[PDB]
Parts: structure tokens; C-alpha cells; sequence
């Protein structure tokens, strides 16, 4: 589409999200925001839920269940499967930042008790988004890696100076290994 | 054992229609990444390289332990026959047998040329893994 004929793009613009919010393994809601109709549409319609999903966290959605019980439950969507997505995207965005992170953060951010964590960490490490580990004796969550929700010009910049010395260190060995013979 | 098997170097030759078909296949294909050279864990490829070497040096240890005994067979028998030289030559003045085979020496040259096959390859294996170890020194090198 273009900006001109984004007027007719109403019904699939509802349909593409509410088929994919039925889908518990659609994990990129940044590609549903880069469309010419979807910035043009605003109001109660389901694009408003995406800005609660992508940058924002569970504090911005646990307000939203109190306001409409009607409208999110109307079209295609049950609520507790939406919850476990938002359980992930707060924790995944937390597990970008610290990587030394303790247990009591997730009882206090994701609002479950003490023994509900250890099955839930497996749910994040199975489906390919954050590969995390538990030093459960010392009550720590060491993670290996994490995945990002939206980039920035910092986010290319970490990729640059890590790779530039990594090119430069490999420049030294490409000199040194071909010079042997 | 240096001229036991001489080596002839190989140079690859083709027609240009194979180079067409090499250019034809490489575009139209699935992307098969070539990563299997730089593997950086082999210790049982190194292990059975050395374990198949160890039984032949123990075969080589078997060959020279009996080579003592063949000399222990001959060092007695040469002096025993020279005792029989001094036994029998004193006998006829006052009046007036099998030598052993060695271990048959083509197997002793066959084991050294076989251990020559271990020596060229495991030391070519040596810097092969040590090169990917030392490029991995450059891989951890920026990470604090």
C-alpha cells in the first residue's frame, strides 16, 4: 500500500494483528508498526494495543484490562494468553539490561510468587528469544543473551566498535597466517 | 625409510564447461556454509591417531625385544662354537649345529614407514588445531 489507498486498508489491518494475537509464537510486533496504513489508523482499534506491547511493559497493560473488558475480549482474543506474552516482553526487556539479575525482580515486576519462576524461565529459554540460565543456589539469573524490541542509533553503534576491532584483530592474523607459507 | 614412499603433488585440472557448471551450481543452490574446517574440538580424531600409533610402536617394541633375543641366540652360539673351536682343536693335537635366522627384515622397515605415516599427519594435525586456537585468541580479544 501507499499513503493514498491506505483508506481501504481497514479490515485486514484488524485481521493481521488479531490473527497473530491468536498466535502465541508471533514475536515481532515491530514489523506491524512499520506500515503506511497502521500509523494512519489510531483510536480504539487494535494498533493502540501494539504501543502497549512493543516499548511498554506490563504496568501499561494491567491498567488496560481494567478499562475495557469488552473490546479486547470482543474480537478473536482471550486474555490470559495475551498475559503470558506480556510476562515475556517485560522480562525479555529486563534481561537485555542487567544480565546479573536476581529472583525477586520477577515476583515484583511480573506479579507471581516465589516458586512460579522456575517453570516460567523454561518458557523463555525454549522459544528462541532469550537463552537464560539459573544459578539457583546463589539465587541469581545469569543469562547468555537477549533479543531487542526496537533498535536505535546506539544499537547500531554497539555493533560497530565491537566489529571494527574484530575486523582489526583478524587483520593481524590474516597478515600472520598467510605469511607462514 | 625416507625413500619408502615418495609423494607426487596433485594439481587440479578441468575443462571450462565444468567451470560453467561450477558457476551454474553455486548461484542456484542452497547456501551450504563452509564452516567444518575450523572446528576447534578434536581430541578423539587426535586420540585414535595416537592410539593406532601406540600399538605399532608396541609392535615396534615387540620387534626389537626379540632382536635382543636373536642376538642372545647368536652371542651364545658364536662363543659356544668358538668354545667348540678350542674344544675340538685341542682334541686332535693330543691324538698324534644350526645358526638361527633373524626376524625377517621387511617388517621392521614396514613398521617405521607406517610410523612415518603417523609422524607427518599428527604434526600437520598439530598446528591445524593450533591455528584455530590462535585465531580464537583474536576472537575473545576485545571482549572484556
Amino acid at each position: 500500500y501507499t499513503e493514498d489507498n491506505a483508506s481501504q486498508a481497514r479490515v485486514d489491518a484488524h485481521r493481521c494483528i488479531v490473527r497473530a494475537l491468536k498466535d502465541p509464537n508471533a514475536f515481532l510486533f515491530d514489523h506491524l508498526l512499520t506500515l503506511k496504513p497502521v500509523k494512519f489508523l489510531e483510536g480504539e482499534l487494535i494498533h493502540d494495543l501494539l504501543t502497549i506491547f512493543v516499548s511498554a511493559k506490563l504496568a501499561s497493560y494491567v491498567k488496560f484490562y481494567q478499562n475495557n473488558k469488552d473490546f479486547i475480549d470482543s474480537l478473536g482474543l482471550l486474555h490470559e494468553q495475551n498475559m503470558a506474552k506480556m510476562r515475556l516482553l517485560t522480562f525479555m526487556g529486563m534481561a537485555v539490561e542487567n544480565k546479573e539479575i536476581s529472583f525477586d525482580t520477577m515476583q515484583q515486576e511480573l506479579q507471581i510468587g516465589a516458586d512460579d519462576v522456575e517453570a516460567f524461565v523454561i518458557d523463555a529459554v525454549r522459544t528462541k528469544m532469550v537463552y537464560c540460565k539459573i544459578d539457583q543456589t546463589q539465587r541469581k539469573v545469569v543469562v547468555s543473551h537477549s533479543t531487542h524490541r526496537t533498535f536505535g542509533k546506539q544499537q547500531w553503534q554497539q555493533l560497530y566498535d565491537t566489529l571494527n576491532a574484530w575486523k582489526q584483530n583478524l587483520n593481524k592474523v590474516k597478515n600472520s597466517l598467510l605469511s607462514l607459507s | 625409510f625416507e625413500y619408502m614412499f615418495e609423494e607426487v603433488p596433485i594439481v587440479i585440472k578441468n575443462s571450462h564447461l565444468i567451470n560453467v557448471l561450477m558457476w551454474e551450481l553455486e548461484k542456484k543452490s542452497a547456501v551450504a556454509d563452509k564452516h567444518e574446517l575450523l572446528s576447534l574440538a578434536s581430541s578423539n580424531h587426535l586420540g585414535k591417531n595416537l592410539q593406532l600409533l601406540m600399538d605399532r610402536v608396541d609392535e615396534m617394541s615387540q620387534d626389537i625385544v626379540k632382536y635382543n633375543t636373536y642376538m642372545r641366540n647368536t652371542s651364545k652360539q658364536q662363543q659356544q662354537k668358538h668354545q667348540y673351536q678350542q674344544r675340538r682343536q685341542q682334541e686332535n693335537m693330543q691324538r698324534q649345529f644350526k645358526p638361527p635366522q633373524p626376524p625377517a627384515r621387511m617388517d621392521s622397515l614396514l613398521i617405521a614407514g607406517q610410523i612415518n605415516t603417523y609422524c607427518q599427519n599428527i604434526k600437520e594435525f598439530t598446528a591445524q588445531n593450533l591455528g584455530k586456537l590462535f585465531m580464537a585468541q583474536a576472537l575473545q580479544e576485545y571482549n572484556n
